[PDB]
RNA sequence: UCCGCGCCCCGGAGGACUGAGGGGGAGACGGGUUCCGCGGCGCCUGCAUCUGGCCGCGGGUGACUCGGGCCUAAGCGGCGGGUGAAGACCGGGAAGGGGCGUGCCCGCCCGUCGAACGGGGAGCCGGCGGAGACUCCGGCAGGCGCGGCCCCCGCGGAGACGCCCGCCCCCCGGCGACGCGCACGGGGACCGCGGCGGGCGGCGCCCCGGCCCGCGAACGCCCCGCAGCCCCCGGACGCCUUGCGCGGAGAGGGGGGCCCGGGGGCGGACCGCGCGUCCCCGGCCGCCCCUGAAAAGCCGGGGGGCGCCGGCCGCGCGCCGUACCGACCGCAGCAGGACUCCGGGGUCAGCAGCCUCUAGCGCGGGAGCGAACGCGGCUCAGGGAAGUCGGCAAGCCGGCUCCGUAACCUCGGGAAAAGGAGUGGCUCUGACGGCCCGGGUCAGAACUGGAACGGACGCGGGGAUCCCGACUGUUUACUAGAAAC
């Protein structure tokens, strides 16, 4: 797997390139509680740590709605 | 911080709800009598004082830190004064023990 | 006991059956082969490595990898090719 | 050997001994001269005095 | 062995196959009153291919 | 030092086995195979024997043909000086 | 061994044993279903059996990545033909192909033989069954082909080189691709020591001092990576190793690059510390009248010729092998012989011996008695080879440190010569690094003990000669290991 360059190249992919879901994860592990977005694509999945709730928040609205958010 | 240290409060629950006994003050002279820094016991109570809160008995220090494992030792040593067959001392959170009674 | 048995098809320890031992997220030392490392071009005079290449398999190493940027770039190395274009400079010269 | 290399590296770095001096502790020391870093300090503080 | 090769395994899969005891019904048919196959063999003693 | 006050400088290794008479032999081919002769091109004395024939320069990194034990055997000598005289008479 | 209902099977509880060059866990070969589950004993299990490798029944081996296949090695076949009564043997001199195209080029001349240890494109983690797993299932990755669609033919640096990657022929190279060693350094695993969190056990007395558990893969990016090699400025007795090595054909110094089977971070998804052990890896140095395979494939570079190349998205990956082996081979369930791979703790110089953790496990049967005699093992007063063909056999000696070492010699040896002295436990005191933090080895003391300490174990008796053969080697598998070769 491999960390995504961040939301830069995330919303693209979302957006254009084949993601086929956001699994997203909340504060796994309790070492902190910032959100982890991780979005399986026909390479890699690619996974972002997001540091605030409000910034999860932000990617679940502003993506194409044909990736699919399941949470965790 | 292997100087340092910090003040700290280790407390163990007894739950024997007296249905077992369990003196809890004459506990807490067990564990003020046989509590030692280093192997001397010198000086022991500036920096560590037991007392007793309702059920539980509290361990706590001022400029002391020492293993929660200690206070597994102490209680089971007291327990093998009286009451041998009872006790499981298990944890029950982080600065806190249960005498959890045996199956 | 931290005994690992064998990962190969026959236990023989050839070249290519030397095997790292690292433990598993489930706790167990698991044979991992050391691959072989391929080497680097040598320079076809000097036989020294050449610079700028990886000691990979030249398959997987993708062309610019696989490419020095310079005339003669992976037969001959840099001082070498000086070499090679100062006698051509000279000799001609020598004709002329 | 690296012991005494150490001192004499730190030393020829903070230019408490020339580079001729350094050669010739250097080889001092190849010939088992010095025992102790003890020692080649003494002989360190007795070359530059 | 376990690098074994196709047809050395067919013909050693043939005679487990019939290494088999003569079917009870097939004695009462025939009447045999010899019903031990003889041509049944054993791996501890038997070697195949030998 | 003096570890081996006679000739068994390099010969200390054999022991008291070979004889001699063989490890007198051998004191003198071994000690000239081992040595550092000069390199021609190299001008240093850094020459070491690769393999019997063959003498590499450890600078220059050009290996040259030569005798078994020594970089110049003197009949060869002889003939490189017989050549250039024979070659400058017929010039 | 006891108890259970108890069989030698099983379960619990004891007491052992194999003792990490295993009576452990696995493979190559060989056997060919022995593997597994259920039922039974008629055989077999050399006593027994309710047991079983035995018997009946029913099942069990799943691969794009591992191996075969593939390629070559020693070799072996094949060749217009050559020969021989032939069978058969022998073999380059003989019009021996290919590409695109439908024409033109290019071109002397065979191996789709031979390795489940060599070369090779690429796989890991978890989980699941009575019988399997790099194969299954779930995750996640890589390799190579294929189709669809898009994109479009170089830039940067002063250089070393860096990045956003064209193909085919002819030539030049490279990778595959390689000896042995002594040290030395670097990683990995293992190991130990603490801390802390979580469980235990024992507890007459002590016990924060005993035990157990505490995990992190492939593969993606990004960054560090000693030594080695190279570039720039510049013009030197300097730079350095354990050993070295190195420098006007350019050192040092100040910058840079490159390679490094590695390490870190982020993903995938407990914190320190230390000595050892093993495995790889590096830079050297040594060694040879010894110089340490090949090919398939893959990839550059020059010249030409000619247009590529990428991204994303799908799709595809066929044939074989895969159970198990205390089961192989010697007529046996034959103190017989079978090749590998992984290798913990303590005492130790040790991978030695001696006990142990893990894991395996209690072996062609048991009871008694304690004759002779045997077979192994101990001890023996005083003497000590007087015994005997011969000191055969046994006994002595031995570890470490420190003294002290003769004739003789091919000056290397003799030599551990001979011949001695010490050695335990406790309580201290010096040495030795790094920058208050580590090592546990080497000295020097006291004090103590029935006049003891390599307290088991491990582990030369020594000298003086004579004859043969210089030596290390080799030798009549199974009566000669020699002075023979």
């Amino acid at each position: 797997p491999n960390t995504i360059t961040e939301e830069n190249l995330m919303k693209m992919i979302a957006d254009g390139r084949g993601k086929k879901l956001v699994v997203k994860s909340c504060s796994k592990g309790r070492l902190q509680g910032k959100v982890k977005l991780k979005l399986r694509t026909a390479k890699y999945l690619y996974t972002l740590t997001v540091p605030n709730a409000d910034d999860a928040k932000s990617i679940v609205k502003g993506c194409k709605d044909k990736v699919e958010v399941q949470y965790v | 911080v292997k100087k340092e240290q910090g003040n700290i409060r280790f407390a163990v629950d007894c739950s024997a709800g007296k249905d077992l006994e369990l003196n809890l003050n004459e506990f807490a002279d067990y564990v003020r009598t046989h509590f030692k820094i280093n192997n001397r016991k010198h000086g022991v109570a500036e920096k560590v004082a037991c007392s007793v809160e309702g059920d539980s008995l509290v361990i706590q220090t001022t400029g002391y830190e020492f293993a929660k494992r200690y206070v597994k030792y102490l209680t089971k040593r007291f327990l093998y004064q009286d009451y041998q067959g009872v006790f499981r001392v298990l944890s029950t959170d982080k600065e806190t023990y249960t005498l959890k009674p045996y199956t | 006991d931290c005994r690992v048995t064998c990962r190969f098809h026959s236990t023989y320890r050839t070249r290519s059956k030397i095997v790292r031992y690292k433990r598993t997220p489930g706790n167990r030392l698991t044979s991992l082969r050391v691959k072989k490392l391929p080497n680097a071009p040598h320079c076809a005079e000097t036989g020294k490595q050449i610079h700028g290449i990886p000691r990979v398999i030249p398959q997987h190493l993708t062309r610019q990898q696989r490419k020095v940027s310079r005339p003669y770039g992976g037969k001959l190395c840099g001082s070498a090719l000086r070499a090679h274009i100062l006698e051509s400079f000279l000799n001609e010269e020598n004709q002329a | 050997q690296r012991v005494l290399r150490r001192l004499l590296s730190r030393y020829r770095d903070d230019e408490k001994i020339d580079r001729h001096l350094y050669e010739t502790l250097y080889a001092k020391a190849k010939g088992n001269m010095f025992k102790n870093k003890r020692v080649l300090l003494e002989h360190i503080v007795g070359m530059q005095k | 062995t376990a690098n074994k090769t196709l047809s050395r395994k067919l013909r050693l899969a043939k005679k487990t196959k019939t290494n088999k005891n003569i079917p009870r019904w097939v004695i009462a048919k025939d009447h045999l009153k010899k019903t031990w196959n003889y041509k049944r063999h054993h791996w501890r003693r038997s070697h195949l291919k030998l | 030092m003096a570890k081996r006050t006679k000739k068994v400088g390099l010969t200390g290794k054999y022991g008291t086995r070979y004889g001699r008479a063989a490890r007198k032999q051998l004191l003198k081919i071994e000690t000239s195979q081992k040595a550092k002769y000069t390199c021609p091109f190299c001008a240093k004395d850094k020459v070491r024997r690769t393999a019997c024939g063959i003498w590499t320069c450890r600078s220059c990194s050009k290996t040259m043909a030569g005798g078994a034990y020594s970089l110049h055997t003197e009949p060869a000598n002889a003939a490189r000086a017989t050549i250039r005289r024979l070659r400058l008479a017929r010039e």
